[PDB]
RNA sequence: GCCGUCGCUGGCAGUCGGCAGAGCGAGAAAGAGAGUGGCGCGGACGCUACGCCGCGACGAGUAGGAGGGCCGCUGCGGUG
RNA sequence: GGGCCCGGGGGGCCACGCGUCCCCCGCGAGCGCACGGGGUCGGCGGCGAUGUCGGCUACCCACCCGACCCGUCUUGAAAC
RNA sequence: GUUACAGCCCCGCCCCGGCAGCAGCAGCUCGCCGAAUCCCGGGGCCGAGGGAGCGAGACCCGUGCGCCGCGCUCUCCCCC
């Protein structure tokens, strides 16, 4: 059930940000989404120097 | 901060609630709407180079 | 999802143990209500407490 | 006790059923299907009787034994493997044998045996290939097919029928075409052969032997 | 009777410019001059057939001087239709520029 | 900025972060031609920083979005006003191109400025892109295609399939 | 108990 | 890649996958019938 | 995949057998507890504990340091 | 949109005993298939006593890639 | 010179005039994606480990397909 609930939770977060931008565009304004809270970092350089 | 914490820790205790005591680094700014107010954003262009010698 | 399912390894007793069972997550993060790979993905993705 | 029922859950894909747990619960009517909580053989003798041990302790033990193996799953024997067949090999297709003494000949596919080897006939009169087994990995299936749907293949042409029979050598022992095999060859040939002759030039095609020549590359051509 | 293998040339070994990996051979197949045509040949048996002084046995035959190293096409190589092949023993370097049979089995068609 | 692939046109809108003094800062908009939006946002901050006391730290992007070509099936003449740094000075240029998309015309400019002046995209600032009527175009290369009865052959067609066959019995023909 |  | 491994870790994945297979096979049926009536209507 | 090093200062004395009863890897403290009243005679290997077993990480090297050699040489006490 | 997707008048649910009080309105038995704690076949073929089978390494030869002669002082040695 | 014996651009009213279709098998006119994603197939390399027990139980001494995960059938009765 936790997985079932998260699925619903993720769906609302996805839909909600879509819906928020539409209502801004409807009224001629801009919806600015929240700065991301999460990053993934990959080291691309070796360890010499 | 020590004083305000101990006072909050004592004021919220008698009220049976929970308050933030630890500081935090500035979080990323939350979502918000920006009203255009019926105006079009000013178009900007780079200016021509002019040799101001 | 795919980062944690294909390449998800736990640091259990300072060892690199693949997350091949839910009991691995529950024994370490259970005290935070994290008892399955799905709870782990939700605590990561949403940046929980 | 009750007669077994066909699985009420049709297979959607391998490992997933069509119906959820509660859908199956209703289908199986589990709401009303509720439930709640010799080693010695005696014999006579001329003492009178002897209690006999069916299986006796070993008379010898080796100095060392190997342990037991850990338990696995899915490692079935060969006889229980599922058999696959390229979709391009349908009964009546003209195949090209790639190996053996018959390499290059064009044969007629009949059916896939239970062991998964293909049963083919030359026919014997066209190219001298009898009813013979062959691996599908070593045949090129062409697009030439004859309709042998009305051909009756004897039910006894099975895998054990074609399995090689050991011959002892103490000089040499030779293979002898059994009279049954000759009778069998005619039964199938006498049906397929007239069907070959309905297609013009097909018999000549099955007489000829496939070969590569100058400028002919397999990746370029259609079989 | 006729030929039942495709003509391939043993171009060389897998290598950089100063390192050579002799467990893999690069085969140039007649008529295969793009990477998109090599698909038919992948996994096909490959036979380096040669002759020696001493006689050797023959499956289903009597001893002769012919010998073979078997292998198979493992993958394409480059954009112009070369294939990588692996053999039960590394091909001798005397075989560079010579014929490598490519059989028509294991057949996927 | 690298002019990788075909550029796209982006509409980037940004502003200063609101403060107690000015709770509603004005919205600035720029036309940015870039490979991807991430590059588009970066260039925006590079230009507004030149025109205003503003940088990424003290401002935000309100909207980044591609501007699709409005008449992709029409042939147009585009005039491009640009400044660029040569090895020994900066110069304003005006150039004309024929294309179907405005972004396609800007991409032709980056290849062209690189070809004729060895100009790397980091030293080119597209100031303005205007679709121009046939009667206002100045460059003879563009104007010679303003002929409703334009006709020309394709002389000396060079064989481009030169390795299929690699060896042939007959010499190629170049007249078609 | 109920399941039984 | 291994179905039964994902279920030992996330049993609800079986429900999600079954729904996708049904939903995708249902939507495919709609288009095929929708596309046909376009063909038959055009022939009218 | 295999070799070694390091760490877990990890596990094994429980081979507790017919004077018998096979377990303690398991998300979440502490007893497979003790009671008082209302036919066959059978069951692999192990444990040089300086031994055996498991899991995870790692492995460049001059000057230099340290460990282990069931590496090698000559003689002495025991032993074979 | 959110409220176990509030409350009233064809398609999927990890809903399915009951006495009740009432918020609200502690053991069923079997059997079986497996994407399930690291590979098996309960699958086959050819050859074999005088010229043939196996023999890593090892002897000779060949070819392809690699490859400058050591010790030493030295910032630096293949060093004229 | 201004639709005529071709056409092109814009505009006002025509339900954003109406219909397919819809980031299109007009297999490329231009994108970013997958809790809004699943199915099937092909080639290549590899097989490390080796006492996991199950159930009967002190009324039994069996059997070596056994853990966890996922199904199926029976212990109900009808129908095709
Ligand atoms: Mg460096
Ligand atoms: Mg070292
Ligand atoms: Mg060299
Ligand atoms: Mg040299
Ligand atoms: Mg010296
Ligand atoms: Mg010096
Ligand atoms: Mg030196
Ligand atoms: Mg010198």
């Amino acid at each position: 059930e936790k997985a079932k609930h998260y699925h619903k939770e993720y769906r609302q977060m996805y839909r909600t940000e879509i819906r928020m931008a539409r209502m801004a565009r409807k009224a001629g304004n801009f919806y600015v989404p929240a700065e991301p809270k999460l990053a993934f970092v990959i080291r691309i350089r070796g360890i010499n120097g | 901060r020590v004083k305000e914490n101990d006072q909050k820790k004592k004021e919220a205790k008698e009220k049976g609630t929970w308050v933030q005591l630890k500081r935090q680094p500035a979080p990323p700014r939350e979502a918000h709407f920006v009203r255009t107010n019926g105006k079009e954003p000013e178009l900007l262009e780079p200016i021509p180079y002019e040799f101001m010698a | 999802n795919e980062l944690i399912y294909k390449r998800g390894y736990g640091k259990i007793n300072k060892k690199r143990i693949a997350l091949t069972d839910n009991t691995l997550i529950a024994r370490s993060l259970g005290k935070y209500n994290i008892i399955c790979m799905e709870d782990l993905i939700h605590e990561i993705y949403t940046v929980g407490k | 006790k009750g007669k077994p029922h066909c699985s009420r859950n049709p297979v959607l894909v391998r490992g997933i059923g069509r119906y959820s747990r509660s859908a199956m619960y209703s289908r199986k009517a589990l709401y009303k299907r509720k439930y709640a909580a010799l080693a010695t053989v005696t014999k006579p003798v001329g003492g009178g009787t002897r209690v006999v041990k069916l299986r006796k302790m070993p008379r010898y033990y080796p100095t060392e034994d190997v342990p037991r193996k850990l338990l696995s799953h899915g490692k079935k024997p060969f006889s229980q493997h599922v058999r696959k067949l390229r979709a391009s090999i349908t009964p009546g297709t003209i195949l090209i044998i790639l190996t053996g003494r018959h390499r290059g000949k064009r044969v007629v596919f009949l059916k896939q045996l239970s062991s998964g080897l293909l049963l083919v006939t030359g026919p014997l009169s066209l190219n001298r290939v009898p009813l013979r087994r062959t691996h599908q990995k070593f045949v090129i299936a062409t697009s030439t097919k004859i309709d042998i749907s009305g051909v009756k293949i004897p039910k006894h042409l099975t895998d054990a029928y074609f399995k090689k029979k050991k011959l002892r050598k103490p000089e040499k022992e030779k293979y002898e075409i059994t009279e049954q095999r000759k009778v069998d060859q005619k039964a199938v040939d006498s049906q397929i052969l007239p069907k070959i002759k309905a297609v013009p030039q097909l018999q000549g095609y099955l007489r000829s032997v496939f070969a590569l020549t100058n400028g002919v590359y397999p990746h370029k051509l259609v079989f | 009777s006729g030929r039942l293998w495709c003509k391939a040339i043993f171009a060389g070994y897998k290598r950089g410019l100063r390192n050579q990996r002799e467990h893999t051979a690069l085969l140039k197949i007649e008529g295969v001059y793009a990477r998109d045509e090599t698909e038919f040949y992948l996994g096909k048996r490959c036979a380096y057939v040669y002759k020696a002084k001493n006689n050797t046995v023959t499956p289903g035959g009597k001893p002769n001087k012919t010998r073979v190293i078997w292998g198979k096409v493992t993958r394409a190589h480059g954009n112009s239709g070369m294939v990588r092949a692996k053999f039960r023993s590394n091909l001798p370097a005397k075989a560079i520029g010579h014929r490598i049979r490519v059989m028509l089995y294991p057949s996927r068609i | 900025m690298k002019a990788s692939g075909t550029l796209r046109e982006y509409k980037v809108v940004g502003r200063c972060l609101p403060t107690p003094k000015c709770r509603t800062p004005p919205l600035y908009r720029m036309r940015i031609f870039a490979p991807n939006h991430v590059v588009a946002k970066s260039r925006f901050w590079y230009f507004v920083s030149q025109l205003k006391k503003m940088k990424k730290s003290s401002g935000e992007i309100v909207y980044c979005g591609q501007v699709f070509e409005k008449s992709p099936l029409r042939v147009k003449n585009f005039g491009i006003w640009l400044r660029y740094d040569s090895r020994s000075g900066t110069h304003n240029m005006y150039r004309e191109y024929r294309d179907l998309t405005t972004a396609g015309a800007v991409t032709q400019c980056y290849r062209d400025m690189g070809a004729r002046h060895r100009a790397r995209a980091h030293s080119i600032q597209i100031m303005k892109v205007e679709e121009i009527a046939a009667s206002k175009c100045r460059r003879p290369a563009v104007k010679q295609f303003h002929d409703s009865k334009i006709k020309f052959p394709l002389p000396h067609r060079v064989l481009r399939r030169q390795h299929k066959p690699r060896f042939t019995t007959k010499r190629p023909n170049t007249f078609f | 108990r109920g399941l039984r | 890649k291994n179905l039964r491994i994902m279920l030992k870790l996330n049993p609800y994945a079986k429900t999600m996958r079954r729904n996708t297979i049904l939903r995708q096979a249902r939507n495919h049926k709609l288009r095929v019938e929708r596309a046909a009536a376009a063909l038959a209507a055009k022939s009218d």
